[PDB]
RNA sequence: GGCGUCUGGGGGGAACGCGGGGAAGUGAAACAUCUCAGUACCCGUAGGAAGAGAAAACAAAAUGUGAUUCCGUGAGUAGUGG
RNA sequence: GAGCCCGGUACGUGAAAACCCGACGUCUGUCUUGAUGGUGUUCCCGAGUAGCAGCGGGCCCGUGGAAUCUGCUGUGAAUCUGCCGGGACCACCCGGUAAGCCUGAAUACUUCCCAGUGACCGAUAGCGGAUUAGUACCGUGAGGGAAUGGUGAAAAGUACCCCGGGAGGGGAGUGAAAGAGUACCUGAAACCGUGCGCUUACAAUCCGUCAGAGCCCUCGACGUGUCGUGGGGUGAUGGCGUGCCUUUUGAAGAAUGAGCCUGCGAGUCAGGGACAUGUCGCGAGGUUAACCCGGGUGGGGUAGCCGCAGCGAAAGCGAGUCUGAAUA
């Protein structure tokens, strides 16, 4: 029968602290600072790099802008349509929020990656020629909105 | 509190879906009066980041 | 799946209850239920210690004296730490110690201990511990031991049965909780665990679903 | 949480103290002064441990040669006659018989002057 | 303006608030723009809490929301910047 | 070391008077002499203001293409086909109706008060202040700013005698103990001395170490004293041997620091922060925040975040995409 006294941690789990400046047999007199310089006393940033002109600071800018009212769409590839509807049929966007292959305020779109013998009602927001050809083979509704 | 982020390392510095680092190249925007079309043509492009500043611009980018 | 037998305080059984499968046949996982209850006895902890350091301390906010000429050594306040009176350096402070654990790996844990007991035959049930309306601890002892000889237990009483709460909480052993905060230290601090019926319905239907 | 230290120093400075014992002043009281004169007595201790079997190599072999002059043989042919009669006996047990017993150092002195060469500053 | 009468105010306070004024050492491996900070401090007035508060607001063609404030996120992002 | 001794707790009781909550009836107003809708045109809809220009503040926004909100000057309009905004501006549509005023609840805070909790301290700590503490003392003055806790179960605090001027002490006593005497729990080290054993006045010593004579103590087997698988203190004499730390190419160093003891004194905490790595749960899914309910550490809470497809400055396209006239 367990008690509070049989527990234990796994093995490897807790570790030992390095305890730095308490011996001159695990660390002592420097802590792993070394001597004397500004990594000694105190520390040095990040991008500080002597006095020449930093990475950050000689190349060039990445050009253009971001156009802030772009719609990112969220994808679903067919592959996951075969791989989570056996018995196919009509598939919405709450029909894939269930399975789990996209977000909840998503703004979905649909791709043709993979392979499609299912027969689904696929309905999206915009498709992909590739889906449009794929469910036309297959034999399905591609009704985009 | 929270770890800011660098702005130039983040105008100068993007990552590409395996997690590779990318940049410009220097020497394109002025005196081209001069620098035959080869050497304007070799600096166009991106270019993937050296070893040894991956460290430090991933310090710069993330916190 | 583990049956239970309803005991009475007159000397007779009522029924059986069939317990479910999944709840109480887990396997405990013992760097889970450390972890859990590591986490409970730090939130439980209040982190009332604190110091003052150099800052806070009175005064010392003058350089007692010259720089140089003195003889003495460089010192720029009266209330640094090398001194007697001096501040605290890295001391204590008002902290939190709690940790979030996940609801998952709580369940996990409490799921487990009930099952490490229920195994060993350690989960007794029961309609009631008292005759109506009046607490007298006298019963609810001369129960427990008929139903168990062991030094602690646990006991689960739901809120409106208050007579079973009242009778039995001044025992020495007896650790008396409400199945809505039912956890984990208490289950594992025990040796024996006496649900009540209405107690036990509850937590399945509640879990269950 | 405050822990105050005094246990966990009176441990060694017992135990140095008890160890300087025989010393001769602030190195017989003092923490601060007998631990680096024990720092420099344990090592003595090492570098003499490792000399001693040179010390007492010297003395066997100042009593052997003494010993054999006395007999009229020198060391150095001693050593080379018993080393050709594959004789094993150490310096230790040599000077030992030395002392005690120098007839039987004679005998063995005897042996040597046997088993020498002939012409010992021959070319071979 | 002078005379009489009647009622108020006058100062103290540990923090908390609102309006106004308002630095510097520091960081920038120098430095003035910038930052430290509209912080410390100073002023005038309060209250048991204060101030704000009922759209001359948001939003994006969705048939939307519906006073204000304080918390979580959005976000260390869009951006701003010798 | 007390569940059953005491104080008190669980629990139930209790207020003449004052104070606070509502509750009422007074008292006070207030609509009641009224409203729903109709119908075509004049009048009103908050003026030195809104707006524009010039210097400025603050808004993610450092004068920039820079809206909205605003401060001082100067100029200065209309009332509903009116006016202000939707990041210069213009036309369309949309929303809203400024320049008059009040507005609770959620929120922040504790001089003081009440009751408790502590993986907080326990007299060089903790509030500066367990002790007369903002006192003594310092400074002209603003202003600084200390030190000192413990007898024992109860003072039963040594009556009496002896030495001494007295302090102080020795006996006699109290007391379980005066190795508890109002200098008092225990009572370390440095430091100060008294005795006992060895050794030391012809010798050049980082003060020790290795060998070791001699003497003294001790345990044990024996025998009139005696070696030993011994052990311990001193230790003549011989050999070897240039303090400790920091910083230095390099210090026994005539380079720095330390009089000695005792106590105190320096990689810490926060944060769903970042990166890397162990461990645990879940697993193409993972997890909740604030908050609500909870005497507790527990349950809920889908707003959010990370992953699951990227390329491109961007439109955009999509296992492809960008450049390019091009599958080159």
């Amino acid at each position: 029968v367990i008690k509070l006294h049989d527990l234990k941690p796994a093995p490897g789990e807790k570790k030992a602290k390095t305890r730095v400046g308490r011996g001159e047999g695990s660390k002592g007199k420097t802590a792993g600072r070394g001597t004397k310089g500004t990594k000694a006393r105190k520390n040095v940033p990040v991008m500080f790099e002597g006095g020449q002109m930093p990475i950050h600071m000689r190349l060039p800018k990445l050009k253009g802008f971001k156009n802030r009212f772009r719609t990112e769409y969220q994808v679903v590839n067919v592959g996951d349509i075969n791989k989570a509807f056996p018995q196919g049929g009509t598939v919405g966007v709450d029909e894939l929020v269930a399975k789990g292959l996209v977000r909840k305020n998503s703004l979905v779109k649909v791709l043709g990656d993979g392979k499609l013998t299912v027969k689904v009602d696929v309905t999206a927001n915009k498709f992909s020629g590739s889906a449009r050809e794929a469910i036309t083979a297959a034999g399905g509704s591609a009704t985009e909105l | 509190p929270k770890a800011k982020t660098h702005s130039g390392a983040s105008k100068r510095f993007r990552r590409t879906g395996t997690g590779k680092i990318v940049r410009q190249k220097a020497n394109r925007r002025h005196l081209l009066e001069h620098k035959p079309t080869k050497r304007t043509r070799r600096l166009d492009g991106r270019t993937t980041v050296s070893a040894a500043d991956n460290s430090r611009i991933n310090k710069l980018l993330n916190g | 799946t583990l049956k239970v037998d309803v005991k009475t305080p007159a000397g007779k059984t009522d029924g059986s209850v069939e317990l479910p499968a999944e709840l109480f046949d887990v396997e405990p996982n013992i760097a889970l239920m450390h972890q859990v209850v590591t986490a409970q006895l730090a939130a439980k902890r209040q982190g009332t210690h604190s110091t003052k350091t150099r800052g806070e301390v009175s005064g010392g906010g003058k350089k007692p004296y010259r720089q140089k000429g003195t003889g003495r050594a460089r010192q720029g306040s009266t209330r640094a730490p090398q001194f007697t009176g001096g501040g605290t350096v890295h001391g204590p402070k008002p902290r939190d110690y709690s940790q979030r654990t996940p609801k998952k790996m709580i369940a996990a844990a409490l799921r487990g201990a009930l099952s490490d007991r229920a195994r060993n035959d350690r989960i007794h049930a029961v309609t009631e511990l008292v005759e109506g309306q009046t607490p007298s601890t006298k019963s609810a002892k001369t129960f427990l031991g008929t139903l168990t000889e062991n030094k602690k237990v646990l006991v689960v009483i739901g809120r409106t049965d208050e007579v079973g709460a009242k009778s039995v909480r001044n025992l020495p052993g007896v650790h008396v909780i409400s199945p809505d905060q039912l956890n984990t230290y208490d289950v594992l601090n025990a040796d024996d665990v006496v649900f009540s019926v209405e107690a036990l319905n509850a937590y399945i239907s509640a879990n269950s679903k | 949480a405050r822990v105050k230290r005094a246990l966990n120093a009176q441990k060694k400075r017992r135990t140095v103290l008890k160890a300087s014992k025989g010393y001769r002043g602030q190195r017989s009281r003092l923490y601060r002064k007998a631990k680096e004169q024990q720092l420099h007595s344990l090592t003595y201790a090492y570098r003499d441990r490792r000399a001693r079997k040179g010390e007492f190599r010297k003395l066997w072999i100042s009593r052997i040669n003494a010993a054999a002059r006395a007999n009229d043989i020198t060391y150095n042919r001693l050593i080379q006659g018993l080393k050709a009669a594959g004789v094993e006996v150490d310096r230790k047990n040599l000077a030992e018989l030395a002392v005690s017993d120098p007839a039987a150092f004679t005998a063995l002195v005897d042996v040597a002057r046997a088993a020498l060469p002939e012409d010992v500053n021959a070319p071979s």
